[PDB]
């Protein structure tokens, strides 16, 4: 279940002139949403902001934005115990786990190899049942006596101490049906902030209304999914015509019109052809970052042009 | 300006303040108002009074203390400060650059204005005032820093207390265990800490803070140009230029006179404004966006 | 078959072991300007070696300068340390007699010559070059791993990774203090010990301990006796004080009285001595001091 | 690279905090030179007028504007200029350097 | 118990010089130790080597022990000071591959500038840097508490809870602050050139200078600038708290007569000897000490020297490749 | 890693801890080069309201310049370690007194000394000649830590308790090569010399020195070689052979070199360091700098915090009354 985002620019005040003001993360700004329902619904940030004070005393945060509660459920991690959170209104878009003390990054879809041992990757699975488990990698740190390098020691994350505390938040939603929008109603206490409008259509916008994601997705529509994944080579590119499908699935919007020639008697190059959509050559520090990105993926030898 | 002194602080010398409305000069813990434009002068026959503006007549003299021996003085926005090192060397008048010891009072001693008066909130306690030492130490500021200067750390009082657990596992009757009152000081060679405190307060009670530049405290201020220069004791000569932002400005001049490129036209309406190709090389951060125009 | 797979191979299979593999891959590269006729393009992909050094060519955008040609050049993977004035020659093609200006130092191996640099040349096989046996991992780098087309040889590396710098505990510190003489000494105040039985420090030892001869208290204890009334030569502050009083508080002083002090050296105070409580079979039985860590 | 634009913005001030900037820095470019005899009673000024450096007493000042790659000997102090009882000499604000 | 009792500690500080006592020891004249590296044993033990475990003999230290070792040694080579260099873990700047990418320790050096995503200056040189704070959120360390600075007094170990956006930017010391923005207060700590990176640092180690090199030239160190309040503060070994170093040599490097041997039969043991004497004819002879570059075995005496380190290991077949390595990092 | 497919065995060995050892004192000496090391006095402060007493002790104190830099504020003056007091030592195991528990016995190898005292001494016109080591412990009698028993246990076990006396533990100065063995087994080792002059001086109650080489092969038959066929074997020096593996430096604290601080009521509260390298004032802070090569420097001339210190130590009064001098030993090792 994927909840409404959104994105507005705020326009604040306060009795504290600082230099920089600040937006927690966790807020509470709600919002009525026409057709489906009366009663409010609940929208909460995301990350945070900073902006800045010009002219007569103003703030323009931008801060994104996402729809319903917020919860934490602590509990301690063991080897033996999975986590597996239950209510199902989660949104496992928008979570962070960190629990260490630390932030880990969400590994859910990465693949897998690109993280070596001992990284803090988390991955996160379905359930029989419907609902989520948070399992961990399986590796340590462990290092001996007489040696004194770390020297990591197994595949995948990094798996936490025993008895090592947890919290995760989450973002439980209301679900897809409140997709639309109203005049977001400024709740949210705060130390020192006014509130004086907000303009829920920034970038000034063509025709516009609150965004949103679906809901839960259908059933017939999962089982086309895995034919187009056997079907589909991950994070790598074996064929001619496989980088010029990253390479034009990501720069599409820059780069135009790829192929890529595998030429004999220079094996180990696999020369690509790239055009601007803009311009005839390619710049520096774009033909440089073209060549990053197929360098998490490549292969073997043979590595791009 | 010119010529010199109240006649009292007439050689010398010790350090300077520009502020902004008039300058300061201080000597044996004394004061001078010399206005920076537009001061008051008269050439009867007193003094050369060579149409070399003479100072404002009265003077402050902080405190008690005579021959005080204040040391560098800065100042920023309007408020100064003029820190003091200690001394006066214990005799009255003589010269102050001689065996200077220490003595009370110490402190940097604002002078928030109109009473003439300076108010002197740093040193309140021997705590705060040991950390003052008559070598090494500096009140240099850069802009909005007023960083003071330190070192001699040493654990006090409440810097050790307790130690119950400590007394567990062992018979010993009682422990001391430090608290590691958090105080940024310098990696390196002759350790550095800072007092700097900035605006959030209006200055008053410097705190500790971590020092940007390694001996910051010892650079000479400047504000035109808003660089600071040092000389580092390898007799090499340090530079900071501060920064800028890569603003371009693009085409500025009045609406008189030619060579101006960008101007607007009208014809029946229909606006028509016209501009070079704004172009520049060298900015080094990968950061893109507008070239972003703005009056 | 990527790179950094394999790397997540060894962990997982073949023993638990890191991996390093180097062919003529991906890799950071470096920029270099040479000048030449000849160098038109599709040297991309071949191998330039000058006397020094060997390196392969990624990108052969051309420089603007006056006179002759000089292209820039985006090298990578490389070793041997090219260098300014090399005549730099490519494998193949051969037709490309040039001159490299602003080289770089890609890698070491030792001795630097064309000709030990290949030793027998590796072209385009692969090293896989991490630890173990290679007769354990072979079999499954091919099968899960690894292209087709590439040579694939296997070459040894061992890390020692030798503990040293255990110990270093700096053991137990100890002091002693001591009563010593100098020729100031001055009124003692009464006596003890100073000698026991007869002349020559008299009885020495028992035998039994052996060491040093048995100390009797004798004279005991009271007043330190007034000094000759005045025991002041000129009435002087000797070190923060008159003579008179302190200037020789000390206890134990040489009277010339007893043979209890001997000559130079000090008198050692062994009533209190901070005693190392672990340590040699020796040790001060009930130690007087313990070190007890955080 | 952040900062995605909007209308609405209305003084540059409000979101000058994305620009991009030099972050300031710091070099050397020193070694200086003795003015007189007296290499420890040197000063240094830098400003737009770059790297002036004072003597304790005689009036010579040398400068340079090759950050100290070259030095040039002149005149214009024309007094004892001064023997300030910590280091700084040159003292300035708004412009008006003196 | 009732006594005086003294709390002492030796201060890490103490490792590294005695760390860059053992560098420097290494020298021509007399009172400079030679190291050498052996290998040796040609013969295989039982019949289980070659499988998988088993284990070796394991190694003593005794007369019986060194004895046997120099009848099988099979080549050695001599360590030269150039090839030997200081160390210290490296924590890439926001590499996933590694734990806690974004997040960091109150002091921990961290290098930033090597790989794409990590940018920060161009112009190369793998700039580092201490960290001398951190944000403050998030529960560390002993028991609970909670602020940051109270953690910080009575010891504690803070690990902020928000990650640390962008790589440290500026060349001095305390780059964070001075803006609304957030990240924390790294401080510079020399830079090292591209040239040495792609050969004297691995993967594990990034090297740090001995107080030599870094004459000869600062600048190629990046140190060229620095606030110094003294003259030099030039050993930056100390500052880093380098608490190790690491050895390198390429097999082609050792030396071995017979040459076919090695290569079709492992040498299954590796030891370190200091200070052999040449080989004397008779006991008729003045003792020498072992100077030149290759010493075939046969040419040491027996038991000429003492040995620091013996290690038995499973066959390890060398191929003549010209590049494999000998790492044995020390950890001083 | 862990659990690898390949496992290696590696010893380390003795020596390398001593060798390791011999390059700390190899250069203490005079130079740009050879870092000299310097000890350091304490702390004025009371240091707590329940200070001196037998409970409680002074706070750990702690590696980082937080407690770096508050030394150099508490310090008073800095006595120097020459090359010539810091010295390497043993035990010092000793056959016949009775104050130390178990008289004879000494199990396998170890170090004795006789002819030091009443009940040892022999043939002495040589003092100490003892160091020498058993090198088998005498026939059977010996239970040893477990089960089993008989001249067998040793190898795949512990340690021989003999349960016999021995008697004539006195020795020549050795047999050809190999060493006496006088009585019913203890056969005995000779290991070196120890004239009497640098006995009563650098040797203590507890441990004992041995020479460093350098002065062996620079002179034998002071500390008596020549004796030795095995010395040719491996070059001179031995403290290897003795397995010494111990450093321990000392250092005088003479109340008339800090006269100063020494007044009738000085506290000296705890901090005593060590360090390295220190430096000159630098009278005015422009100018070259020196290595500081002058006894007790005060703690001003020092520029606050040169060189790097190198250990640590709370005792929480001492005393430092003048005309006491203070000896200090603190053993490393290192």
């Amino acid at each position: 279940k994927s909840a409404a985002q959104t994105e507005i620019m705020l326009t604040c005040t306060d009795a504290l002139n600082r230099n920089y003001i600040t937006i927690p993360r966790g807020t509470r700004f709600l919002a009525y949403a026409k057709d489906t329902s009366v009663n409010p619904y609940n929208f909460v940030s995301r990350e945070d902001v900073i902006a800045i004070r010009d002219k007569n005393n103003q703030y323009f945060p931008r801060l994104k934005l996402a729809q319903g509660r917020i919860v934490r459920t602590e509990i301690i991690y063991d080897k033996l115990t999975p986590i597996i959170i239950y209510d199902k209104n989660i949104d496992r878009n928008q979570v962070k786990l960190y629990v260490d003390g630390a932030e880990w990054i969400n590994w859910t879809r990465k693949s897998m190899v690109h993280a070596g041992s001992t990284s803090t990757i988390y991955y996160m699975r379905e359930t029989i049942d419907g609902n989520t488990e948070f399992y961990f990698g399986e590796g340590e740190i462990s290092v001996n006596a007489s040696e004194g390098a770390l020297t990591a020691n197994y595949i995948g994350g990094l798996k936490p101490t025993q008895n090592s505390t947890i919290v995760i938040e989450y973002i439980s939603t209301n679900g897809a049906d409140a997709n639309g929008a109203v005049g977001f109603s400024y709740a949210d206490t705060l130390t020192n902030i006014t509130v004086i409008n907000i303009n829920e259509n920034p970038n000034d916008d063509p025709d516009f209304v609150g965004a949103d994601g679906g809901g839960d997705p259908e059933d017939i529509e999962r089982i086309r999914e895995l034919g187009t994944i056997k079907r589909e080579t991950q994070q790598r590119c074996v064929t001619a015509t496989d980088y010029d499908t990253f390479v034009s699935e990501r720069f599409g919007s820059i780069i135009q019109a790829v192929q890529t020639f595998t030429d004999s008697t220079k094996p180990g190059y696999a020369f690509i052809a790239a055009k601007p959509k803009s311009g005839l050559y390619l710049t520096t520090v774009q033909r440089e970052d073209i060549k990053n990105y197929l360098k998490d993926y490549n292969l073997a030898p043979i590595t791009p042009s | 300006t010119y010529a010199t002194l109240p006649a009292n602080v007439y050689r010398i010398a010790e350090a300077i303040t520009c502020t902004d409305d008039y300058i300061y000069v201080v000597a044996r813990d004394k004061v001078r108002y010399i206005k920076t434009s537009n001061a008051l002068i008269d050439f009867d026959p007193l003094s050369p009074t060579y149409s070399e503006r003479l100072f404002e007549p009265d003077t402050m003299t902080i405190t008690g203390n005579p021959k005080a021996v204040c040391y560098k003085m800065d100042s920023i926005c309007d408020k100064v400060f003029a820190l003091i090192i200690g001394e006066v060397e214990t005799l009255n008048a003589n010269p102050r650059t001689s065996k200077i010891i220490d003595s009370a009072d110490k402190g940097i001693y604002v002078l928030n204005h109109d009473e003439k008066t300076w108010k002197r909130v740093f040193g309140n306690t021997e705590e705060e005032r040991r950390r003052i030492q008559p070598g090494y130490a500096n009140m240099s500021t850069d802009g909005k820093l007023v960083s003071l200067s330190s070192s001699n750390f040493k654990f006090l009082s409440d810097n050790v207390v307790n130690d119950p657990e400590t007394a567990a596992k062992y018979q010993l009757i009682g422990a001391v265990k430090y608290e590691f009152p958090r105080e940024w000081l310098a990696d390196k060679h002759y350790h550095m800490m800072a007092f700097i405190a900035d605006e959030t307060s209006d200055w008053e009670t410097f705190t500790p803070q971590p020092m940007k530049y390694y001996a910051e405290p010892f650079f000479n201020w400047s504000k035109k140009s808003n660089t600071r220069c040092w000389i580092n004791n390898s007799d090499r000569a340090v530079v900071v230029y501060a920064d800028l932002k890569y603003t371009k400005v693009i085409e500025n001049i009045p609406e008189t006179s030619p060579d101006r490129l960008v101007h607007e036209y009208w014809d029946d309406g229909d606006c028509t404004i016209v501009m070079p190709n704004v172009k520049f090389t060298g900015f080094k951060k990968y950061a893109s966006g507008m070239l972003f125009y703005k009056a | 078959g990527i790179e950094a797979s394999y790397k997540f191979l060894f962990k997982v299979l073949y023993n638990e072991e890191v991996e390093i593999e180097i062919e003529s891959g991906a890799g950071t590269e470096y920029d270099i300007i040479v000048q030449s006729d000849s160098l038109t393009e599709d040297l991309v992909g071949q191998t330039i070696y000058t006397a020094t050094g060997r390196c392969n060519v990624t990108y052969i955008e051309r420089s603007y300068s006056n006179g002759k040609l000089q292209w820039t050049v985006t090298i990578h993977n490389l070793l041997g340390r090219l260098i300014a004035g090399q005549e730099v020659k490519a494998e193949r093609l051969p037709s490309f007699e040039g001159e490299i200006i602003r080289g770089v130092k890609g890698k070491d191996l030792l001795q630097n010559n064309i000709d030990y640099i290949n030793r027998s040349r590796s072209y385009y096989v692969m090293k896989i070059k991490s630890n173990l046996p290679s007769s354990r991992w072979k079999s499954d780098v091919i099968r899960f791993v690894h292209p087709v087309g590439f040579g694939f040889i296997a070459i040894t590396l061992l890390t020692m990774f030798i503990n040293v710098g255990l110990t270093l505990k700096h053991t137990e510190t100890i002091i002693n203090k001591y009563k010593n003489y100098k020729w100031d000494s001055g009124l003692p105040t009464e006596y003890a010990d100073r000698i026991a039985k007869l002349t020559p420090t008299g009885e020495i030892e028992h035998d039994s301990v052996t060491g040093e001869a048995i100390y009797e208290p004798g004279p005991m204890a009271g007043v330190k006796y007034p000094l000759p009334d005045d025991y002041n030569a000129e009435n002087n502050n000797s070190i923060f004080q008159g003579q008179l009083p302190s200037e020789r508080r000390k206890l134990m002083s040489p009277l010339f009285d007893a043979s209890g002090t001997t000559f130079a050296q000090f008198r050692d105070l062994v009533n209190k001595r901070l005693k190392d409580n672990i340590g040699n079979p020796r040790d001060p039985e009930n130690p007087t001091q313990v070190k007890i860590d955080e | 690279e952040s900062f995605q634009f909007s209308p609405s913005y209305v003084d540059v001030s409000s979101i000058s905090n994305f620009i991009i900037g030099e972050n300031e820095y710091h070099e050397i470019q020193g070694s200086i030179q003795q003015v007189c005899k007296d290499i420890n009673r040197v000063y240094l000024m830098e400003s737009e007028g770059i790297l002036y450096l004072f003597e304790r007493y005689q009036p010579v000042v040398k400068v340079s504007n090759d950050k100290g790659q070259t030095w040039k000997a002149v005149k214009l102090f024309n007094d004892r200029v001064g023997y300030p009882l910590s280091k700084t000499v040159y003292y300035q604000s708004a412009n008006t350097t003196y | 118990d009732s006594s005086v009792i003294y709390r002492a500690i030796v201060t890490s500080k103490f490792r590294t010089e005695k760390m860059l006592n053992f560098y420097n020891s290494i020298g021509s004249g007399p009172d400079k130790n030679t190291i050498f590296i052996t290998f040796g044993r040609s013969e295989p033990w039982s019949s289980n080597e070659n499988e998988v475990g088993f284990a070796p003999p394991y190694p003593t230290d005794s007369v019986l022990g060194v004895t046997d070792m120099w009848t099988h040694m099979m080549g050695t080579v001599k360590v030269l000071p150039s090839m030997l260099d200081a160390v210290i873990p490296r924590r890439d700047w926001g590499d996933t591959r590694y734990p806690d990418p974004y997040t960091f320790r109150i002091n921990d050096i961290v290098v930033c500038n090597s790989a794409p995503y990590n940018a920060t200056e161009s112009g190369a040189g793998w700039l580092v840097y201490r960290c001398l704070d951190v944000p403050d959120t998030g529960m560390c360390s002993i028991a609970s508490l909670t602020d940051k600075d109270e953690c910080l007094k009575l010891g504690g170990k803070w690990t902020p809870s928000a990650r640390s956006m962008t790589p440290p930017e500026g060349r001095g010391d305390a780059e964070g602050t001075i803006e609304p923005g957030d990240g924390y207060v790294w401080e510079y700590l020399f830079e090292i050139p591209p040239d040495v990176s792609i050969n004297r640092c691995t993967n594990e180690y990034i090297v740090v200078p001995w107080p030599e090199e870094l004459k000869e030239d600062p600048t190629r160190w990046g140190y060229e600038d620095n606030l110094t309040w003294q003259q030099d503060d030039f050993g930056l070994i100390y500052r880093v708290k380098a608490n190790t170093i690491r050895f390198k040599a390429y097999l082609d490097s050792v030396y071995f007569p017979e040459a076919a041997l090695p290569g079709n039969k492992g040498f299954r043991q590796i030891s370190i000897i200091t200070n052999p004497l040449e080989a004397k004819a008779h006991p008729n002879d003045p003792n020498v000490k072992a100077e030149k570059d290759y010493y075939d075995p046969e040419d040491l005496m027996r038991h000429s020297g003492e040995m620091i380190y013996m290690e038995n290991r499973p066959p390890i077949i060398m191929a003549m490749d010209q590049t494999e390595e000998i790492n044995i990092l020390f950890t001083f």
